[PDB]
RNA sequence: AGCGGCGAGCGAACGGGGAGCAGCCCAGAGCCUGAAUCAGUGUGUGUGUUAGUGGAAGCGUCUGGAAAGGCGCGCGAUACAGGGUGACAGCCCCGUACACAAAAAUGCACAUGCUGUGAGCUCGAUGAGUAGGGCGGGACACGUGGUAUCCUGUCUGAAUAUGGGGGGACCAUCCUCCAAGGCUAAAUACUCCUGACUGACCGAUAGUGAACCAGUACCGUGAGGGAAAGGCGAAAAGAACCCCGGCGAGGGGAGUGAAAAAGAACCUGAAACCGUGUACGUACAAGCAGUGGGAGCACAGAGCAAUCUGUGUGACUGCGUACCUUUUGUAUAAUGGGUCAGCGACUUAUAUUCUGUAGCAAGGUUAACCGAAUAGGGGAGCCGAAGGGAAACCGAGUCUUAA
């Protein structure tokens, strides 16, 4: 497949396996839900009748005194009594098949390219860590919300990226599904396309 | 936790080929001078469990 | 593509039952368990093999058998492993190597199931006789 | 995810009890009581759309009659006659004919006693 | 695997993958000597902790009680974490990124002093009422069992390196270890307490018993038990003064305020329940109180008119014994509910099987762990491609049987 670039008017050659596959929404679906999953703290609890403070005295008599039968003041059927069934801490994390997340990964991919969402590039630097030059530089590319995968992490632009909320700057290891999908723009340079083809084989 | 095979199920019956249980034939301990010889020679080879036993049988041995 | 834009597949994701939720839902008030009874009570229900009080059938069997302690150390290989080893000769270190047979396997045997199209040298395993033929055929040898 | 049902709750209760309006004492004004008397007063309209249909039949039948009596003739052998004539107006109809124009009663009974004879 | 009224149940090890890793001393003399190693006490060097310092950039106009909102044009960003300001603020305020700071005390890590300690070589020595046994118990996954092994209340009792312990009754052989003296970091467990940060956690009957002067009020001889109770407004500007009243309570004006049915019994202000006003019905009429039919009256529209329609009421009339539960069967004179509002019951974890769906496919998949990593590594393992037989064993067959 020929991905074509847009700052050096050249061509690059990359797999059609990844880059040109079609698009498996039910599998793409599992993977990101499971990310959003293994995102979750899963902080939490409440008290059992086991745990309200108070005694164990029964609050009256089993028989006689006309009212309905008590055994605890911490039952839950009663105010300030305990949650039927109390929450505890929780690991929401699902997992996901090597195999699966790989083929997730690619299919996302090809959508990218299918959808121009992709763009390619030679090199993408800033001279400074100045947030007003990587601005100027992405609004001379007509971008706005956009994802910038590099081969090496460039401390200048990771710096000048960090005080612009639709822009996110990131090597090649570190991708992940939901960002793939979530901004409106993915640029790659040559070198993260060749280290993501190595990477998804 | 894992589920705990009834030990005493495991002792007598085993899984065979296509999933079902074999088992050794009942009257066969003790008692034999009354009993024929044909009788004692049908009890001798192990047997399969019943379908309306099945389900008991797969309940006390979820690893078998 | 986007967030708000992916389905899951039809029929992957069946909602649960929730009892005790009103006549419309079909598992309002009893919630499906019937009327009164061992069974209809929380915690209720006998255990496994229970017949209610008959001698069960997993005690008016009788026991047998007994088990070996040698089936546990010996293994069976088929054709198709053969040629998985490394270098061409199958012996019990090749077959641990490869992951074929356990580490703890004493004594294997190798048996008639798939097939073997290349030379290979068998060495202290037993060998079926049909997998000593396909072996042979095969242009391989059995050493003792 | 705690949810407290307070909204919900208010809706529901409020359309029954609108739906209860009119109603005496707490049938009105009770969400229990006005409840089983929402679902009554359904119960008998339910009953009561094919109530309909028999009552009116048998007034129509009641009214025809007495119009067929003052022109000399029985219910029975009118409709007897009307069917011997291969007359199919029905007994709404002939009714409402009855009450309001009474010599075109007249003259259905004429043809239905020329049949008969 | 075994244990087990072989019931209910209990449940290893060998071996494998990881985290972490560390070895020493006495039972003693000579030589050589004060040599490693720790422990303590000073002294310096770093590095924290206990106060702190600087910290960018916005105006005009519309709505409005008030602008941070709308609209227009600018500016900062290694700072768009967060909080506040009369509604929602990167640029008003406090912060934030970043860069700095200690007279004094103190933690840690090094370096360097002083004190104690001994380092190395040779020759020796090698834990006795002990091991083992009998009796009674207990611990071992192992309930006395064919029961090894460990502990010892009671009675006994070796060999001691040419010796002794173990290898699951026991013997032989072989292998392996050296009891009856002791010290030892790390990987592990926990949080009364301190700081920072986070949450598909709660939001006043919830969340701590306790958002509030709560382990209080109150109860109990005592141990002990144990509540209810949050919100005016942006700002008190918390209502000067007048009037009725007992120099009251309470109210009416006035005034403040965007608002006072925001006036302190204060945001919103539900329902049960209780009133005032209006329309219609109702004092000859018998019952789950409605429902079907339906006159008259009142009302609002429309129509030139005739009159029609929507709303309220409902004379008269057909039909008509609430709901839940439990039951063969309930108007039942069987059960439960005085009413409202709020809360109140099939869940969570792990294992297992079946269905659906997705991936891969004769293969599929990793666990702990490593990794800064929802990546990647890790295939220890687990399931499947072969069964038969009690088993040895044989194997697309096998078992049965002399066949
Ligand atoms: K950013
Ligand atoms: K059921
Ligand atoms: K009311
Ligand atoms: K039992
Ligand atoms: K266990
Ligand atoms: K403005
Ligand atoms: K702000
Ligand atoms: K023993
Ligand atoms: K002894
Ligand atoms: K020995
Ligand atoms: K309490
Ligand atoms: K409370
Ligand atoms: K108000
Ligand atoms: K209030
Ligand atoms: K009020
Ligand atoms: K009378
Ligand atoms: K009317
Ligand atoms: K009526
Ligand atoms: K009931
Ligand atoms: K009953
Ligand atoms: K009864
Ligand atoms: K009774
Ligand atoms: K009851
Ligand atoms: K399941
Ligand atoms: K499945
Ligand atoms: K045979
Ligand atoms: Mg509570
Ligand atoms: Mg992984
Ligand atoms: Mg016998
Ligand atoms: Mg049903
Ligand atoms: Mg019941
Ligand atoms: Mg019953
Ligand atoms: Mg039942
Ligand atoms: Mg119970
Ligand atoms: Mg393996
Ligand atoms: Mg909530
Ligand atoms: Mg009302
Ligand atoms: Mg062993
Ligand atoms: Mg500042
Ligand atoms: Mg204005
Ligand atoms: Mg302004
Ligand atoms: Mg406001
Ligand atoms: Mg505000
Ligand atoms: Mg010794
Ligand atoms: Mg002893
Ligand atoms: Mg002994
Ligand atoms: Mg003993
Ligand atoms: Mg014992
Ligand atoms: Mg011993
Ligand atoms: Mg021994
Ligand atoms: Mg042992
Ligand atoms: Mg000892
Ligand atoms: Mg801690
Ligand atoms: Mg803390
Ligand atoms: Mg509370
Ligand atoms: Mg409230
Ligand atoms: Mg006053
Ligand atoms: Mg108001
Ligand atoms: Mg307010
Ligand atoms: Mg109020
Ligand atoms: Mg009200
Ligand atoms: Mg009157
Ligand atoms: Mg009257
Ligand atoms: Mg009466
Ligand atoms: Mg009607
Ligand atoms: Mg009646
Ligand atoms: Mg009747
Ligand atoms: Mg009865
Ligand atoms: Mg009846
Ligand atoms: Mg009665
Ligand atoms: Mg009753
Ligand atoms: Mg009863
Ligand atoms: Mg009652
Ligand atoms: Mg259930
Ligand atoms: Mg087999």
């Amino acid at each position: 497949m020929e991905l074509v670039l847009k700052d050096a008017q050249s061509a690059l050659t990359v797999s059609e396996t990844t880059f040109g596959r079609d698009f498996n929404e039910a599998l793409v679906h599992q993977v990101v839900v499971a990310y959003a999953a293994g995102a979750r703290q899963g902080t939490r609890a409440q008290k059992t009748r086991a745990e309200v403070t108070g005694s164990g005295k029964k609050p009256w008599r089993q028989k006689g005194t006309g009212r309905a039968r008590s055994g605890s003041i911490k039952s839950p059927i009663w105010r300030s009594g305990g949650v039927t069934f109390a929450a505890r801490p929780q690991d929401h994390s699902q997992k996901v098949n090597k195999k699966m997340y790989r083929g997730a990964l690619k299919s996302i991919l090809s959508e990218l390219v299918r959808q121009d969402r992709l763009i390619v590039v030679e090199k993408f630097s800033v001279e400074a860590p100045k947030t007003k030059l990587l601005a100027q530089k992405l609004k001379d590319m007509a971008l706005e919300d956009v994802l910038i995968i590099t081969g090496e992490l460039d401390e200048n632009l990771f710096l000048a990226a960090r005080n612009l909320h639709k822009v996110d700057v990131r090597d090649a290891t570190g991708i992940d599904p939901v960002s793939l999908i979530a901004f409106d723009k993915v640029v790659m340079t040559a070198d993260a396309v060749k280290q993501v083809e190595e990477m998804l084989a | 936790p894992k589920i705990k095979t009834v030990r005493g199920a495991a002792k007598r019956f085993k899984k065979t080929g296509k999933g079902g249980f074999k088992h050794k034939h009942a009257n066969l301990r003790h008692i034999l001078t009354k009993k024929a010889t044909k009788r004692k020679r049908h009890l001798r080879p192990k047997a399969m469990v019943s379908k309306g036993d099945l389900g008991l049988v797969i309940a006390c041995l979820p690893y078998a | 593509m986007r967030l708000n834009t992916l389905s899951p597949a039809e029929g992957s994701k069946k909602a649960g039952k929730r009892l005790g939720r009103g006549i419309g839902s079909g598992l309002g008030k009893t919630g499906g368990r019937g009327h009164k009874g061992q069974k209809s009570r929380s915690g209720g229900g006998v255990r496994r093999g229970f017949e209610g009080g008959q001698m069960p059938l997993y005690r008016r069997l009788p026991k047998f058998g007994f088990t070996s302690r040698k089936a546990a150390i010996t293994a069976e290989i088929r054709l198709s492993d053969l040629a998985k080893v490394e270098g061409g000769v199958v012996d019990l270190n090749t077959l641990k190597a490869a992951n074929i047979i356990g580490i703890q396997i004493e004594f294997a045997k190798v048996i008639l199931a798939g097939e073997v199209t290349t030379p290979v040298t068998v060495r202290g395993l037993r060998v079926t006789k049909g997998a000593r033929a396909a072996i042979e055929a095969a242009g391989g040898k059995i050493e003792e | 995810a705690r949810v407290k049902r307070g909204v919900i709750a208010r809706a529901r209760h409020k359309k029954i009890l609108k739906q209860a309006k009119g109603y005496y004492g707490a049938r009105s004004r009770v969400y229990r009581v006005a409840f089983q008397a929402v679902i009554k007063a359904g119960q008998y309209a339910y009953r009561d759309r094919r109530q309909r249909k028999r009552q009116f039949r048998q007034l129509w039948i009641a009214r025809i009659n007495a119009a067929a009596r003052q022109n000399g003739i029985s219910y029975s052998k009118f409709i007897n006659g009307l069917k011997k004539a291969s007359v199919e107006i029905d007994r709404k109809i002939l009714a409402d004919i009855a009450v309001f124009d009474k010599v075109a009663f007249t003259a259905l009974v004429e043809k239905a006693k020329a049949a008969l004879a």
